[PDB]
């Protein structure tokens, strides 16, 4: 196993010298690979948390102005839970190429379906309508964070598969083939001595 | 385009979002979303969140933050991208930032 | 010289005996200390062989085939284990690969210079090899038939089952020729063998 | 021999001829007798047929540069790709039909018994011409390689039967009729997409 | 050939020198003038001079092992630096690296084009040398870091100045500065900086 097993020629010499050539441009072409995308999972991580901020502030006004159409229309919320049947907003799976790996991504679609307009209790349709707007922008910024998140796991998972790749090229293949290397070049050497010494040989004998 | 938003949350969360036209009903007539309350228990919870799952229309999670503390160990469990999970907390408490499944994936942060 | 096997001495020496014990100087490191490269070694003595078996040990010859065999699909797992790490394999492989490890650690070793290991006789090897062909195909039958059922019996069940049993199998070699009968050991690998079938039974 | 690039023998040979063709490093497909390698395969004719072929084909030279760049280029990535871009398999897949039918004459065949200037010249043109009209880009011009194969699966088997030409009893007219047909049947595919 | 140290001649000088002083190109493309790669380089006379430096440069001793020391750990922290960056490191490892640049950028390259930095006289060297592990050792057991801590911004905002000064000690040239002046000067640095502990 130490070595591949190949019967010392010249021609083993020229063709594990044509592989380690091989093994070292691969080796530096993963590294690289590698390096850009531990770069995209950084820029994903350096923008999650304003992402998550903008969230808090912005579900928090939206809440509160819930709170407040409670107050104005005071028991809207068994009427509106009452009334589902359609909804007019949709998300659209489409995919990110930013590297050679496949990247699951996002899009706020909206089908457009008639909302279900309140007006019986106390014509709230003010608070309603403010609310259609505050929930809306927090809807809308909700799947851009998803698209985020299922893009962070999936990239997680890719780098870790090209990591292994480089350990699996650095730390084993490149040694044994050298080794081999080593090898075939001292069994040629010995028998370029061993033709040496014959010839030497006979031609002390052809003094007689 | 494709699949359905879903939220479980207590009465405030879901209120507001049925609002924005967030739910669905299926052929079925099953809603796309749990009422979650004091008498909601967490085996209801967890057995409505696989039933979720078994749905191939949905996406994106939408977690109320007691939910997820009720249930840490499902949501820790699936670590799967199809459902999109994201932790949201509550309105009259503090806003839920220890915990979050994907922090601890990070380690030079916060 | 060297430790390969160029020279001319060894190349003109295996064109003429009929059977060759490879040594392999990582494994006698090991502590391994009959070091024996079954992968190289080889026998051309197979024929003229088979009556002595049917005549005595009839059982011996599918067991040493299966055993051959589980050892070269072993090394076959090895090389993308070794490239590749574990939780990509099914598991028929990983149940292969940890029966033949127990091969290698218990069987495969030998420690001459104990008292109680000096010499083997061989029906002792014999009932060894069966207690361990049986214990194999038990379990490899087992978890093949849960295969598409609702709860798939995995290694670490296995282990979690058996750990004790694999223990007792694993001390198996503590059987001296001497000062215990031949009776008495035979009892033992017998009541270990219906000891795996309950195990296996309750399971 | 054993020694196929390091014997004195193909070194002094190498050190006095014009034109050497060599084979490359000895495939597993032993029958494969026309193998080219790059390395130490050359001609020092190119400057004098240029006079003589500006007067009777000028199109080759264009095509020929091609072939041997596309050579190359799987010559460079077949390393790395033992160890991917829409270019890459255009290219791979293009190199590998060159080899097997522009390349690998039985020699003793009714179909190779003898191939004139203007098989090959058909052969390479349009086998060039297939590869030009998707490498451009994703697009037909400035999808992936999987539907190309899908739509164009039975034109790719023209390509490979384009070989299958006998000389000796088709006539050349009826030959180029048919590469000139087969060529449109490409552009029909290609456009079509 | 070819930096191939299996080259019978490389082994057998590598067996017997006692003292080895690598160089190498990529300093030099830095233009690190005296182009020595210390990572490769050692001495094996270590012992032999303790005699000579215990008689009359008894404080040199230590100070060079602690700058070795500097040496393997900055290698260290500059391979966790290229793991994450230096956003996660320490105090103690922002401070650790610093003085690794400092000492980089002063006591080890040279220019020896100018009159103050061409000849060292091996006392300006343990001056500087004392001063720079002064420095280090008031980073450890002198300050919060060794309840809340106190960042090194704090201390650069505060003497950003000595460390300047600190910087600036290579321009002395011995030809034209009395050696009573100079080691006057260095220990006027060192009373400096014992001011500013002082105050912070």
């Amino acid at each position: 196993k130490d070595r591949i097993e190949i019967f010392p020629s010249r021609m083993a010499q020229t063709i594990m010298k044509a592989r380690l050539k091989g093994a070292q441009t691969g080796r530096n072409l993963l590294k690289k690979k590698s390096d850009a995308l531990t770069l995209r999972f950084r820029q994903i991580l350096k923008k999650i948390i304003e992402t998550k901020m903008l969230m808090g502030e912005v579900m928090r006004e939206a809440a509160f102005s819930l709170a407040e159409a409670k107050f104005t229309a005071g028991d809207f919320s068994t009427t509106v839970i009452q009334n589902v049947n359609k909804a007019q907003v949709k998300i659209r799976a489409k995919k990110d190429n930013v590297a050679g790996v496949t990247l699951p991504v996002f899009e706020h679609y909206h089908e457009g379906t008639d909302s279900y307009e309140l007006t019986g209790l106390a014509r709230g349709g003010e608070q309603l309508a403010k609310l259609k707007r505050n929930y809306a922008k927090a809807v809308e910024l909700l799947v851009e964070l998803a698209s985020l998140q299922t893009s962070f796991v999936t990239l997680d998972e890719a780098i870790k598969i090209t990591n292994r790749r480089v350990n699996a090229i650095e730390h084993v293949i490149i040694p044994r083939i050298e080794r081999t290397l080593a090898y075939i070049i001292t069994e040629l050497d010995e028998r370029e001595r061993e033709e040496f010494y014959r010839l030497k040989k006979i031609q002390e004998k052809k003094k007689i | 385009r494709g699949k359905l938003i879903a939220v479980i949350g207590d009465e405030d969360t879901v209120t507001g979002f049925l609002l924005g036209g967030i739910g669905e009903l299926n052929k079925n007539r099953h809603p796309n979303f749990l009422v979650v309350e004091k008498d909601t228990t967490i085996n209801e919870i967890e057995d409505t969140f696989r039933q979720f799952l078994n749905r191939d229309d949905i996406g994106i999670i939408l977690i109320n933050q007691y939910i997820a503390e009720m249930v840490r160990h499902a949501l820790d469990a699936h670590q799967r991208s199809i459902p999109a999970v994201l932790e949201i907390p509550s309105k009259e408490h503090p806003y839920d930032a220890a915990k979050d499944s994907i922090l601890r994936r990070a380690k030079g942060m916060f | 010289p060297g430790g390969d096997f160029s020279d001319p001495v060894t190349s003109a020496t295996l064109g003429i005996v009929q059977v060759f014990w490879g040594l392999d100087k990582k494994l006698a490191q090991r502590k391994h200390f009959p070091s024996v490269n079954w992968l190289i070694s080889y026998s051309k003595y197979m024929r003229a062989l088979d009556e002595y078996y049917d005549k005595h040990f009839t059982e011996f010859v599918p067991l040493r085939t299966k055993a051959k065999e589980i050892l070269q699909e072993e090394e076959d797992l090895a090389e993308i284990v070794q490239l590749v790490g574990k939780a990509s394999l099914a598991e028929t492989d990983k149940i292969t690969l940890e029966v033949a490890k127990l091969i290698k650690d218990d069987f495969l070793q030998q420690n001459g210079y104990t008292p109680y290991d000096r010499f083997c006789p061989f029906y002792k090897t014999v009932g060894m090899l069966s207690n361990m062909i049986s214990f194999y195909d038990m379990a490899r039958r087992a978890v093949e038939t849960t295969a598409q059922s609702d709860n798939k019996i995995t290694w670490s069940i296995i282990r979690e089952h058996m750990g004790e049993i694999l223990y007792k199998l694993s001390s198996m070699k503590f059987k001296d020729p001497v000062k215990d009968g031949e009776a008495k050991i035979k009892a033992d690998y017998a009541q270990l063998l219906e000891d795996m079938q309950n195990a296996f039974r309750s399971l």
